Order: C-alpha cells, then structure tokens, then sequence
C-alpha cells in the first residue's frame, strides 16, 4: 500500500505555516498516523489516529483527514520543530511509512 | 514504560544474530510489539511484529520467512533472530510498542506507536 | 370404584389496579428507553467522521433493543383489556415476530460482546483492523440469522380464536393434535435454555476472566475499574432472572407437579406480568451501562 | 413470548390414551378461561394429568354425578 | 332433570314479556341455558344463552339488542324478558341445558335436555 | 355460518337404507349434531360431536364426517323411525339448524 508524501523539501522561515500531505492508494479509515524525527534520534509520535492528538504534545500541529488525502498543519515555527516528518498507516498489514518530508531553516 | 534494545554488532555476509528488546513498566501481553529498521540516510520500513500472549506473528513482504520473532510474556521480552543475512541489510532497529486501552472499549481510536528505544546497529560487510 | 369431585373457581376478582399500575410503568420504559437508544445510535453513526473506531456490536444491539420498545404499545393495549386482542391476524403475527427477533438479537449480541472484548486485550491485539472488521461484520450477520431461524416457529403456528361460551377474539398458538405436550414444553424451554442459561454463562466466564486479565497488568488497572466488570454481569441476572423462574415455574404448572388451586392460577398471572416489567427494562438498562459511562462517548455527545 | 399472547388454565393438553381401570380420582373443573375440564389422578405414578371427555365410560360417570 | 316453562300467554303487539325456565335435578351453576323458538310449522331457530356462574352471555342477530336474559342460580331459574315484540315472534319457546365440556378447538354445545316448551302469541 | 341440509324431503319403505347430508358453507372442526322431533313433541338428541353415538339411542343411527360434509345414515328404517331430522352446529357462539329434512312412508 503505497503511501506519497508531498512535499519531500520545505523552507519555512521561524513563526510561518507548515502543511504537509500524504496520500493513500487503497482506502484506510482515518487509521494514519503522523511521526516526527529528529537527526539521528529515535522518532517521537505526534499526532495518532486520523485527527486527535497525542497527550503531551503542543497543541501547535493539527491533523485533518478528507476523502484519502491526510494532512498535517503547523500554525507556528519555533527553533525546536525543525526536524522530519513521516507519514505512517496501520490499516493493512504490513504497515508501510512515508518518504519523508524535511524542513529547514530559510 | 520503558524499551531497551540490544544486540547489533558487524556480522558477515550470511551469518546470524539475535535483537532483543525489553519491556518495563507494564505486562507485554496486553500491547503488541512492533520492529522497524531505518538504513543509513533512509526512511523506515516496517518489519515484523508480534502478540507475546497467543504468539500471533505477522511479517514484511521484502523478508517474509526469512526471520524469526519469538516472545516471552513470563520475562517481558521479545527476540528477533535475524539469519541469511545480505550486504544490503545493515540499518538501525528500532523495538516499538503500540498501546491497546481497555478502558475505551466501545468508542477506541486507532492506536499508533507510542513509545519507542534507542534502537541498535547492524552492520554487514 | 372411583370418586368426582368438583371445584369452581370464583370468577376472576377486580384487577384494575394492577393493569393500570403496568401500564403505567410500561409508558416511562418506552420514552426512557426510546430516547436513550436513539442518542446513541445518532452518535455511533456520526461519531466515525472525528476519526474513532466505533464497534459494530453497540450499533447493532442498539436496534434490537429500539425495535423490542417500538413494539410496547401494542402489549399495552392487548393488556388494558385484561389478554384481549382486538386487533387484527396479521398484527397478531407480525408483531410477535418482530418482539421475538429482536429481543433475542439483543441476548445473543451481550455474549458476542463479551467475548469479543476479552479477545480484544488477548488475542486480537496484532490483528490488522481490516481483518477484525470483517470477522466482526461476519459474527453480526450469523447471529442475525440465527435469531431469525429460533424465533420463526412460533410464529408460524399462531392464529386467533374467538371463545365459544364468553365470545370475546383472543390470540393463541395451536400445534399439531398428536404433539401438543411436546411442542409446548420445547417453545417454552427453548427461551430458557438459548435465552438465559447459555448467554449467561457465556457472559460470567469471559468477563471473570477479562477480569483477571485486567488486575495482571497494571497499566491497565490505573485507567479501567473493576466495578463496570462486575456489574455487567448482575444487571443482566438481576434483570432476567425472575422472568424466567416465572416460566419455569409455569412450565412445572403444565405438568401438575404443583398441585393446582384457585390461588396458583393468580399468582401466576401476577408473577408472570410483573416480571415481564422488569425483562423489558433491561432494553433501557443497556444503554445507560455500555455507552453512556465510557468517557470518550461523552465527549462525543456534547461536541454533537 | 409474551404473556399476552398465551392461554392459561388448568389442561393445556389432552391424554386420550387412558385406562378406566388406571384411575383413582376425577375432577370436575370449572374455570372461564376453559369452560368445564376434567383432571384426574392415575394410581401408578400419581401424577395427575388430564383425561378427554370423548371417552365414554368419562361421559357415563360425569353425567351421573353432576345430574345428582 | 325436569324443566318447566312458565309465562307464555297472550301479548299485545308490541309489548313485553317475561318467562321463566325453572330447572330441577342437576347443578345449576354448572351447566349453560339455552332459549331456542319454533314458529308454527317451521323449523327450529336459536335465541340465545346464558352461562349461569360467570354471566357470559351471547344472543342471536335476529333478537339483537331487544330480548334480555337472566340467571338466579339462588333460584335456579332463567329469566328471558322480551320487549318490543314484533309480529314474527309469535312462535313455541323451548328451554334446554348443555353442560359445556372442554374440546382443545370447540366448546360441547348439542342441547342434551329439552322442555316442554310453552306457546306464545303476538296477537 | 348459514348450515345446508338435503334432501328437504324423502320418502323410504321399513327394511331400507337412508342418508341424509348437512354441509357448512365455513369450516367447524367436527363440531356437529343431530336431532329427531315428532310432530308435535319436543326434540331429542341423536348424535353430537360429529360420531359419538349418544347414551340412550339404538345403533341404527351412524354419523360420519368427510372434509365438511357430515352426513347421518339409518338402516331397517322402523315404524317409530318417521319423524324430522334437523342439523346443528356449534363450532362458533351464534349456533345454527338445518333446514329440516322430512321421512315418510
Ligand atoms: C421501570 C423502572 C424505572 C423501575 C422498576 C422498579 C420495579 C421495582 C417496579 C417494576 C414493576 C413494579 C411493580 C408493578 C405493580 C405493582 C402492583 C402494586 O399493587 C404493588 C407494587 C408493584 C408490585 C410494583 C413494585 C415495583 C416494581 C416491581
Ligand atoms: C427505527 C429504526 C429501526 C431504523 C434504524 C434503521 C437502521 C437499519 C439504519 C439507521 C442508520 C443506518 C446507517 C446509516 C449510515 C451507515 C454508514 C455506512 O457506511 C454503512 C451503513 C450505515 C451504518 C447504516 C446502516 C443502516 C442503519 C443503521
Ligand atoms: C424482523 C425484521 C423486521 C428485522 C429486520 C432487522 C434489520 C433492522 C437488520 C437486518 C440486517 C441488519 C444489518 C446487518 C449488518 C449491518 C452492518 C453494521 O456494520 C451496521 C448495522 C447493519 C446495517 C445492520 C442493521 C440492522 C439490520 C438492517
Ligand atoms: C448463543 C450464542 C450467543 C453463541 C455464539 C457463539 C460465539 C461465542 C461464537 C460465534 C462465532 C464465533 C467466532 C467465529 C470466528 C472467529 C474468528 C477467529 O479467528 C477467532 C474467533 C472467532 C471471532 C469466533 C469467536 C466465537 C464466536 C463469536
Ligand atoms: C437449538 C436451535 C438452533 C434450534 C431450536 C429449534 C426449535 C424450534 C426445535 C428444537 C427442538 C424441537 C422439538 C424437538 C422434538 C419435537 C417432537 C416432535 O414430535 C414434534 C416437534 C418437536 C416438538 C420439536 C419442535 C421444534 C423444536 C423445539
Ligand atoms: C437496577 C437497574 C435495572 C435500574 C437502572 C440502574 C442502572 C442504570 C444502575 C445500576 C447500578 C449502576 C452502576 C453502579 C456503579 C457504578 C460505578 C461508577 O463508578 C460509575 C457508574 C456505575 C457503573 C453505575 C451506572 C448506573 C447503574 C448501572
Ligand atoms: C431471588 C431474586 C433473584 C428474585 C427472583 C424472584 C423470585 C424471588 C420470585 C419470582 C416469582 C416468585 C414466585 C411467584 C409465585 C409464587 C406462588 C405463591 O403461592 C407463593 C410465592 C411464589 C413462590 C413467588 C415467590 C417469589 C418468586 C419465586
Ligand atoms: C433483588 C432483586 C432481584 C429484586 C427485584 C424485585 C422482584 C424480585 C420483585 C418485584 C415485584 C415482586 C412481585 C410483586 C407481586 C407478587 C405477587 C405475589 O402474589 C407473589 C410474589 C410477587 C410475584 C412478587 C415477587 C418478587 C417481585 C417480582
């Protein structure tokens, strides 16, 4: 089940908005899930499930789902969330991730 | 809630290995045991997962039977055995964990992987 | 060398009182049972666009138990005027089958819930969610089908009559002449024994141990509670336990192990419609006990 | 099923086969709900179970202590 | 058994009438009374009935609504006044008694025991 | 439930065979029964149920059912056996006669 993340390269300068897309070949039932990376660490959850949110998390990143094209939204960019993004569903074995979308300083 | 990963280590081309990964601060029963690997500079990729109470076992389509996963509820643990080995296989493994709440039995989201580990690397020459 | 003796039973005393005082309560379990069931079929179904994983189980038994309230008013009516039915064949037949579908789906969906929970937290917990909705969509139309093919006999055999000497219509079932004893006993211990005894002992065991398996691991203990589990099991006994010690009891009357008197016939009648009361507000006590308390459903009930 | 939907009185179910010379005590009810019956009461197991009024030994002795 | 008619006699066109059955030699408050007519060279034809114990009571199209019935099981006799008598009623009456037994589809109903019956006239 | 009796009327000789039939335009589960009246005396009971032969009358009556059709027959017809037959049934609360059907010589 082939999972296309796009963008696969970001700019955003500090205080902007980041949006970020992935889209599903077959259909899945708002069971994606959002992770984040940074260099060489181990990757931490951010949003579970198609829309809610992971306790603990700021409430900076909101996650919309629509038909079978999943979206992840940042309103503000602080120095710390300049890391990568994956995409993941846990619909039909075996779980395939993203590509990867990276977001660097501008 | 607490997950350890050990073993790793350069093996030749064709070898064997053991991973394992400890669980602490909850019974492993009651939450399935996931594996991912990252190669150097690359996305993940999922690998193999298992149940530890009935041993229900899944598995990759790139590895399918080529790995064992074996898990020991009595110690809270999982073992991967990793054999037949290509040049190709080397990454990082990571040993995660997806959390299943009881007490939203009814009305329950679909869950994802909570907490993960450090991981450990695998090298082939 | 033989005896006769004869024994009239006094003409059946006023019973005003006790028709009006059902009634009466057979109107607050309707609203309050058609009401709550509607609510949560209405948030189970909008509930799937904000991304959760409703069960399947909670909508289904949610219409069994709307179809058994819809189908009260007619019971109220036929019981007003002391068992008489003035409606007509067709409603006779139509209703009774609609009752009896729909009140088992409801049994058999609490054992299927049951177990499905304990497999939930044990086995199925590294199955795909594709795979554990098919296999419950499955579950859902065979146990469907199975209270269709229980519940169709009965049906079959009813018809109405009209008493010769008193001449008021009344609603019975007759059976075949040469098996009447058997058929009676086996319609009437079927609902005891696929209606109580099986589910029931279905349900104790596999939430006994979903208990067990809950106290074992302690992350689950802080969140769930031990209370919820426990009471599963003594709302259902509690409520469907004297119904069917009434009909067990009426069954023992069948045979003449009790011997029969003036009083038994009353009592009977009493212990029967009163106990009835109390079966049908297990199909309001259902809502209230598996949707109503878990947190998330709340939430979702303001925010619709 | 529903009360509602049900007949009570004493017999339900007739027991044609029956023997005159098996029989202790009769009995002659009388309810609304079924009109006249008879129960009676075997002398082998002592169970008490209904008798048919066809039988005509059952007539010849029913008439005979009623009319009296 | 032994039943008596009493009360047939003349009538006005119109008018009313009460007769009594009087029934001697069997329970009373067990068996069912039943009032049947013969017009004169006709057939019989049914009236109607009384369950004695429990006041049941039944009455045929033709006498709907104008002829009444009574039991007095301390007297033992059945009463059937009749009113607003028309010019087709003149006819015999005749009293029976049927012990209404139990059958699993039909009630017992042959009338076993028939009086003498009494004459009236609508003249 | 209008009741049918035929023939209306018949003749017969003593020494011979009568049957006589009585049909229900609806369905009565073998509830029937028979009656004879003379002239000008009351009526008594022959046979009830659809079969049963009452207490106290001979053998020469026999009464039998087919589908709804319940017919009474009588063999060596005697003097005494010149009277009118009359059928009733009493399945619902409205009971009903025959016709009546007439013997003689
Ligand atoms: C329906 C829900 C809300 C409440 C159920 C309450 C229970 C206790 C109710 C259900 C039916 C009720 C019974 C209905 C009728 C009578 C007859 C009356 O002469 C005495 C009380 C008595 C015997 C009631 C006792 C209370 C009762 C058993
Ligand atoms: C008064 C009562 C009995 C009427 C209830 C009718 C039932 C059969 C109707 C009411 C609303 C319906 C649901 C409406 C929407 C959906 C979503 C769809 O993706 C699957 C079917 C499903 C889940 C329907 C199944 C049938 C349903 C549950
Ligand atoms: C005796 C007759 C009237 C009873 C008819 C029962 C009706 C209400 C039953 C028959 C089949 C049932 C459906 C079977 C399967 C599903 C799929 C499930 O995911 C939602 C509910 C839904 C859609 C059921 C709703 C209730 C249903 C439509
Ligand atoms: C009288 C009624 C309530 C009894 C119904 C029996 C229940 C316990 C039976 C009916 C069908 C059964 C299911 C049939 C198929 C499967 C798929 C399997 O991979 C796991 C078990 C599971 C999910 C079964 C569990 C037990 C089950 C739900
Ligand atoms: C157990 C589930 C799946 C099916 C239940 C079907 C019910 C309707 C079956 C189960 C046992 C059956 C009875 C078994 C034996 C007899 C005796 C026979 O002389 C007449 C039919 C009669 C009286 C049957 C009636 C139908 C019956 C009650
Ligand atoms: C007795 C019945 C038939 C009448 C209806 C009353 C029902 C709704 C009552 C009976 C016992 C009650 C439960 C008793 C204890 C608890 C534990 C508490 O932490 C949450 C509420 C909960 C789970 C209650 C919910 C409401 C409940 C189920
Ligand atoms: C014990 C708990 C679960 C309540 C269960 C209800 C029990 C107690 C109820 C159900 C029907 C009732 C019986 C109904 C009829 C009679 C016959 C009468 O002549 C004496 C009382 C007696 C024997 C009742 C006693 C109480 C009874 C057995
Ligand atoms: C603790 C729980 C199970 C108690 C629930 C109360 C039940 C058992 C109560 C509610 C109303 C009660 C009934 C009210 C009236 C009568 C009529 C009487 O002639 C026999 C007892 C009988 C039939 C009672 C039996 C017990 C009864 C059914």
């Amino acid at each position: 089940i082939q999972m296309t993340q796009s963008p696969s390269s970001l700019s955003a300068s500090v205080g902007d908005r980041v949006t970020i897309t992935c889209r599903a070949s077959q259909s899945v039932s708002s069971a994606v899930a959002w992770y984040q990376q940074k260099p060489g660490k181990a990757p931490k959850l951010l949003i579970y499930s198609a829309s809610s949110l992971y306790s603990g998390v700021p409430s900076r990143f909101s996650g919309s789902r629509s038909g079978t094209d999943f979206t992840l939204t940042i309103s503000s960019l602080q120095p710390e969330d300049f890391a990568t993004y994956y995409c993941q569903q846990s619909y039909y074995y075996p779980i395939t991730f993203g590509q990867g979308t990276k977001v660097e300083i501008k | 809630v607490q997950l350890v990963e050990s073993g790793g280590g350069l093996v030749q081309p064709g070898g064997s290995l053991r991973l394992s990964c400890a669980a602490s601060g909850f019974n492993i029963s009651s939450s399935s045991i996931h594996w991912v690997r990252q190669a150097p500079g690359k996305g993940l990729e999922w690998v193999a997962s298992i149940s530890p109470s009935y041993g229900y076992t899944s598995y990759a389509d790139s590895v399918k039977g080529r790995f064992t996963i074996s898990a020991d509820t009595s110690k809270n643990t999982a073992y991967l055995q990793m054999n037949s080995l290509r040049a190709e296989d080397t990454a990082v493994y990571y040993c995660a964990r997806v959390s299943y709440w009881d007490w939203t039995w009814g009305w329950s989201k679909y869950e994802g992987m909570d907490y993960w580990g450090q991981g450990t690397l695998v090298t082939v020459s | 060398c033989i005896v006769v003796d004869t024994v009239m039973c006094p003409n059946m005393p006023n019973k005003s009182v006790l028709l009006y005082t059902l009634s009466f309560i057979y109107i607050f379990i309707f609203v309050i049972g058609m009401i709550a069931n509607s609510v949560v079929v209405w948030v189970n179904i909008q509930a799937k666009t904000t991304g959760y994983d409703t069960h399947c189980y909670i909508l289904n038994l949610a219409i069994a138990d709307l179809w058994v309230v819809l189908t009260i008013p007619v019971w109220v009516v036929s019981l007003v005027q002391h068992n008489q039915w003035p409606m007509g064949e067709l409603t006779c037949k139509v209703t009774h089958l609609i009752f009896s579908i729909n009140l088992f789906g409801s049994i058999f969906f609490l054992t299927c819930m049951s177990v499905d929970r304990y497999l939930s937290i044990t086995y199925f917990t590294n199955t795909p969610s594709s795979r554990k909705k098919m296999v419950r969509r499955v579950v859902c139309i065979l146990v469907w089908l199975l209270a269709f093919c229980v519940s169709l006999p009965d049906t079959y055999y009813l018809k109405t009559v009209t008493s010769a000497s008193n001449n008021e219509t009344y609603c019975r079932s007759f059976y075949p002449e040469h098996s009447i004893k058997e058929w009676l006993i086996g319609m009437e211990l079927v609902s005891v024994v696929l209606g109580f005894a099986v589910p029931f002992s279905i349900i104790a065991v596999f939430y006994f141990l979903l208990a067990r398996a809950i106290s074992a691991s302690s992350d689950q203990e802080k969140h769930s509670s031990r209370k919820i589990i426990f009471s599963y099991v003594v709302v259902f006994l509690v409520c469907w336990l004297p119904y069917h010690v009434a009909v067990l009891l009426d069954i023992f009357s069948i045979l003449h192990y009790i011997p029969f008197t003036c009083r038994l016939e009353h009592a009977l009648f009493t212990a029967l419609h009163v106990t009835q009361c109390l079966s049908l507000v297990h199909c309001c006590v259902n809502p209230v006990l598996y949707s109503f308390i878990n947190r998330n459903y709340r939430y979702e009930l303001m925010k619709a | 099923k529903p009360v509602s939907l049900s007949y009570r009185c004493p017999c339900r179910f007739f027991e044609s086969h029956v023997a005159r010379a098996n029989v202790k005590h009769l009995k002659i009810l009388n309810t609304p709900n079924c009109a006249l019956q008879i129960v009676a009461r075997l002398k082998n197991n002592n169970r008490q179970v209904c008798i048919d009024p066809k039988l005509k030994w059952i007539q010849e002795y029913l008439e005979k202590a009623l009319n009296k």
